[PDB]
């Protein structure tokens, strides 16, 4: 299982950006995904969750960031896209895309984090 | 030692096994019947939030199934599609030959996420989950069931006297099977 | 001698069942031609004549305990044989031993 | 609305130390699993402990855990020099519609 | 009182069956040492004595309808109990009630 | 209400259940027998093109199995290996413990492609497909069967009076189970 | 009339079984609340009174052969019905035919 | 024709089926019992090297299972985890509802490699492998069993008179199930 | 020996149009599935409709289909500008030994 | 699932050519394959079918093209080869190799076309 | 402690030849499978024959094998020029704790 | 299924060396492996066996080479390492890493050899 995130660059506060998480090693159609960000000097933090398309459940967002961000996926490309609009202050941190996928034995579901990207505002 | 109830003409008596009343006539296996009756008929609350409080998850107890031949029309059935917050199944897939309850006006189809802290879902009051001519102690995934109980009867000698549209209502649930559970009906 | 002690009585019993011997019409009995799984049921309606229904519901209640303790002790995954066991016990009670006339379980009049 | 944890812990090499994570009724109290992750400075967190002391791969049997009431503990016996890391406890809140809650962070020292 | 009404009669019945009690020879009964699945059958040949065979074939025909309607009503995947039910009904017909002598179903001569 | 046939010495009578003839003696379960008889014995056409017209595919009807203890030697058995034109299985795999019919001189092994427009293959005349001491209503993949019917008998009191090479013929088929089906025998 | 012919006799029988009707205490019968799979057994101890135990062990030995030959002939994967068949045969032996008084199998005293 | 043993008060007699002794009273199905007895009680060697010589692999014979209701405390159970030298399973996985023998003081858990030249492991003396209220002719993977036999009894009329820690010992084995087998106990 | 289809169809944006594919006894009449493919100019056809209105992935619920007798229809509701494509119906002929037959092609216009 | 076809070049009528379809993403041993060609200005067309080796059924050819063309496969290389001999007039078109492969759920079998090659005679 | 084999064999094109591999009680005698590999000069051995004449892929039906007692044979019918190779028989010894034993090597010539 | 071995170079007798077998195409966690070497002019030979980690069985070594050599594996990298210490005379040959892996049908387990490396002492 491998994940790679990209889109990490400096953006003037008020713009927009797209962070892309592309993965391989598992059936990407039937797994839930969460976007989590870590700020410097602070513990981990959670920003969003996208459910599987087959289930059809609505994607959910955290309390402060609900609204401006928009999560989606694309199965034909095996990718998860997070779009951030009108970036403000203190949105500066590493971004990781986390999934839970079994080991073909289905007795349990391990967690597989990604390397993540840096996003800074100035 | 399971109460076998004998029905006399215009009367029902619980057959006493220590005594022997031969005046009842059982001349063939056709007279023996099992019947499933719905808890609804006793006045229990059928609302989804109230109904969901009677079920609970438990590990270590193997499930069991017993057949029954005749049943009652149900007003309310339930249908569960529950997953754990990571995304996994906490309700086992239906074994071969378990179909949904045949006749119910309303099917409350509940989907959502919960802790599912246990291998199987049991009834806290000891009743059964009734399926198509099979009553089981546990809930199966995606298969409509009614809450009910099973009785055994000796029918009277005379055969003749004794023995469609549906709607689906969808719900979303979080914290299913917990002390406080949050529902949104669509 | 059964008295209902439930909060309510639904006095009507709207039932469904299968006909072990339906008066079939020509080729309808053939599995290939017959009805689908959903169309094999017949229906009926019983009222509270003889106060029987309030009795019947209560009977079911009283059975449940014993039935559960039975299923705990068996290892069968699906139990289909309860009625056969009940019939065999019924026969054994009467004819399993020597019948002494005037006994309480021997119903032979000489 | 965050999981609690001690600021930092210390212990001599080779002995046992325990890290506490204390939740509320909605998270651990309801019945949800607790995930422990170790972040060495400069890299990303990986899974250490899942559920009832389950190890994904290549993890020394030095790591164990327990859960009771609304609290949980991580027990590590035999501290070595390479154990410097930040440990985070995670669970699923309900008042959040069953979604991630993370612990503050603990500095384990050897 | 059964008359064959089929296009033909095969008057010979070349049958195979299993011996519930074979006169086993030493250690042949032991599963480890016994015959393979294919070698457990015995065979025989019956002729049309008493015009019985043309009867028997016809009997099978007449049974089929009822059997099918029975299997439609059961939920068992594999039915093994038909003969036990037939035996129980046979016993119940005769001894399920009070025997009044000179009755048509009580065969006791006093 | 399934005809139970009682065999008197040198005679066979269909036991009438409303009447009670106690003169028959059934002293043990050893006297009860079930027998499978092959349709061949009634003169039905056994050619492969004629035989294949009696089977047809159908959805929505669950299969059923009943055991039988004794059978007849078959001249003709059949063995189907059928796939859909895209390449898929239209005949279900044999469940645990279903083996082929034990004794038949000729095994007509038919392979090919067809529409297979249905979940299971049933017999259009209501007969059974006989396997090794199990009769089922449907055809299983790759398992030799005979067409037949089941009877139930009460044997006479006396036990004693009552109760190898094979060849394979291969065929190719297209449009199997259709109004017009094309065969090539090799 | 059974004599043990084994090399030894364990004269004590320390047995376990299930109680088909335990005197349950309140809500213990409910599957959700009841004991786990491991806690449903009761135990007991029998001594060699009446020389019965050395008999019983030997009886088991003598049964095995017949049982194996039975299981070879059945196609059932799991056999649960042996006792029912034994009961039906017991009933048939006595009441399956016309009872002639003074016969060796008719135990009716007129 | 399976010996049914009737227990008279203070005596045990093997019921003779040709004769009819009605003086025994069987008034209910509660009096019929099956019991499993361990071979240990007859003085057979229980050491692992001696015990392993009684089992052997065989193809072509389908396994069979029969239930039993009551058993004896075992001193010695066995538990096999055997693989072929390439790395494969020669013992089948436990079917649904087969758990280990409930009560045994010592569990000899044997793991290793062997030829496993056969589909199933049978007992060379015709005894059964006893599991939790199910006796089978074959060994299942990773499930503790005892060697034993099954008897059937008619209990006396009076109900009342008739009817914890464990340790694991690990072994390594090579050439399991062969004429010469090499063991190392840890 | 080809499937028929109309040369071209037209309709206003947002409304429903249907494309017909009429077969013979050997193809659709026998009981074979119908496959619908959409070829945008310059690229290769991909699957649109399989069997009984089954969508492989990423297909708007605007596409549906039916089959009756020897004919079939594809119904598209809500025509948008990007719908310009050639649609082809396919099935399996028998007089061809169960092998592909393709439809002519239809110009749908918006 | 991906397929790539190659061998597309101009050939003087009367020669021979080999078109190779190499694929990846599924178990190539147990799938049936069809060669289909599309002429310019015309609808699709079917030329040949190859059955799975395990089944052993004889490969079949269309009515006009039966004879000259020859279809085969190779499992050790995961390839499908079509050989065309003595090319004549109007054999000018794109070639696609189509297979039907399940989605691991076996409830159905999707169709997966290939990009195809051009073949022109002159 | 090595498997034996003939130094070299010869035969005319198109005929059958057999290569012998003779083991001991520990290897083939115990009941272990025999593996045959063909090494063409300059490359690595690949599998040819496994167990009871099982072919992995792309192997001409010209190759077959048998096993009896402690010996085994490889039979090849229809020798062609490309058959020049070294064939090695392998099994699993026991006195080696169930581990590889290889045959010497045979020069087959055409 | 593919395997590649590396580490093949001349070493003065008495040194040490590491031969690495890296593979792909199967679940590398649950397969047993054997190191086998072939000397020039001689038949095949066996040097070592490593069992699966899940089973936990001790790795075994041949009779002459037991001791000096050391076998191990690493799952996070999908590799099998053989370390040879204090190489002496006649240790000169090609090295192959052999595994037995099913075909997803589990009815049997084929053998899959590797290309191997050369190791010479002087
Ligand atoms: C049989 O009837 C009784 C009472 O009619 C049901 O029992 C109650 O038990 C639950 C908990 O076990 C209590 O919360 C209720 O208050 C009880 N009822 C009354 C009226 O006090 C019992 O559940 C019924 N049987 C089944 C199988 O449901
Ligand atoms: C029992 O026998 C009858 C007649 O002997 C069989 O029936 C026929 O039914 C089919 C269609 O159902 C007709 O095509 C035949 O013409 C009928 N026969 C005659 C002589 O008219 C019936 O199939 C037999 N039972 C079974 C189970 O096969
Ligand atoms: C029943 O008891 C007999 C003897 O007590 C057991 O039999 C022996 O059979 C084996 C081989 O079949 C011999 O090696 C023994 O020497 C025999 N015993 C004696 C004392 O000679 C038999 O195994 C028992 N039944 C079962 C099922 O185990």
């Amino acid at each position: 299982v491998q994940l790679v995130e990209s889109g990490g660059g400096l953006v003037k506060p008020g713009g927009s950006l797209r962070l892309s998480c592309a993965a391989s090693g598992f059936t990407f159609r039937n797994a839930w995904m969460n976007w989590v960000r870590q700020a410097p000097g602070k513990g981990l933090e959670w920003v969003g969750r996208i459910k599987s398309r087959a289930d059809g459940g609505p994607t959910d967002y955290a309390a402060p960031v609900k609204g401006r961000f928009t999560i989606s996926r694309d199965d034909s490309k095996n990718t998860l896209y997070l779009q951030m609009n009108s970036l403000k202050s203190e949105d500066t941190a590493v971004y990781y895309c986390t999934t839970h996928v079994p080991d073909y034995n289905s007795a349990y579901y391990w967690v597989y984090w990604g390397q993540g990207t840096l996003v800074t505002v100035s | 030692s399971i109460p076998l109830g004998v029905i006399h003409n215009s009367a029902l008596q619980v057959s006493d096994v220590d005594k022997l009343v031969c005046r009842d006539k059982l001349s063939s296996t056709n007279q023996l019947r099992s019947v499933g009756l719905n808890l609804e008929g006793n006045g229990v609350a059928t609302d989804v939030p109230s109904a969901t409080k009677r079920w609970g998850f438990r590990s270590g107890v193997p499930p069991k199934v017993v057949n029954y031949e005749a049943g009652e029309w149900a007003e309310n059935c339930y249908n569960l599609e529950i997953k754990k917050p990571d995304g996994s199944e906490c309700l086992p897939a239906a074994p071969d030959g378990i179909r949904g309850f045949p006749r119910c006006r309303y099917v409350h189809k509940v989907s959502g996420t919960g802790p599912c802290a246990g291998d199987f879902a049991f009834h806290k009051e000891g009743a059964f989950f009734l399926y198509d001519r099979l009553a089981s102690t546990v809930i199966y995934r995606g298969t409509t069931f009614a809450e009910g109980v099973v009785a055994f009867l000796i029918l009277p000698q005379a055969k003749k006297d004794f023995f469609y549209y549906s709607t689906t209502i969808r719900y979303q649930a979080t914290g299913f099977g917990t002390n406080e559970t949050e529902y949104l009906f669509e | 001698a059964i008295v209902n002690a439930q909060p309510k009585c639904n006095p009507n019993l709207h039932y469904w069942t299968t006909q072990d011997e339906g008066a079939a019409i020509g080729l309808a009995w053939i599995p290939y031609f017959g009805p689908a799984a959903e169309g094999i049921y017949i229906e009926g309606l019983m009222h509270n004549q003889d106060g029987l229904i309030c009795g019947l519901r209560q009977l079911a209640n009283e059975t449940t305990q014993a039935l559960q303790l039975f299923l705990r002790a068996t290892t069968e995954l699906r139990t289909f044989s309860i009625l056969n066991r009940k019939a065999i016990d019924f026969l054994l009670q009467r004819w399993g031993g020597t019948c002494h006339i005037l006994g309480p379980d021997c119903c032979i009049e000489p | 609305s965050v999981l609690t944890q001690p600021p930092s812990v210390s212990g001599a090499p080779g002995q046992r130390v325990t890290i506490s994570c204390t939740g509320s009724s909605s998270n651990i109290g309801a019945g949800y699993d607790v995930y422990w992750y170790q972040q060495l400075p400069g890299t990303a967190p990986k899974l250490i402990i899942y559920g009832n002391n389950n190890r994904p791969s290549g993890v020394p049997d030095r790591f164990s855990a327990s859960k009771s009431g609304p609290s949980a503990s991580l027990a590590i016996t035999g501290l070595q020099a390479e154990d410097e890391a930040d440990y985070y406890c995670q669970s699923y809140d309900i008042r959040l519609s069953d979604n991630y809650v993370f612990g503050t962070g603990t500095k384990v020292t050897v």
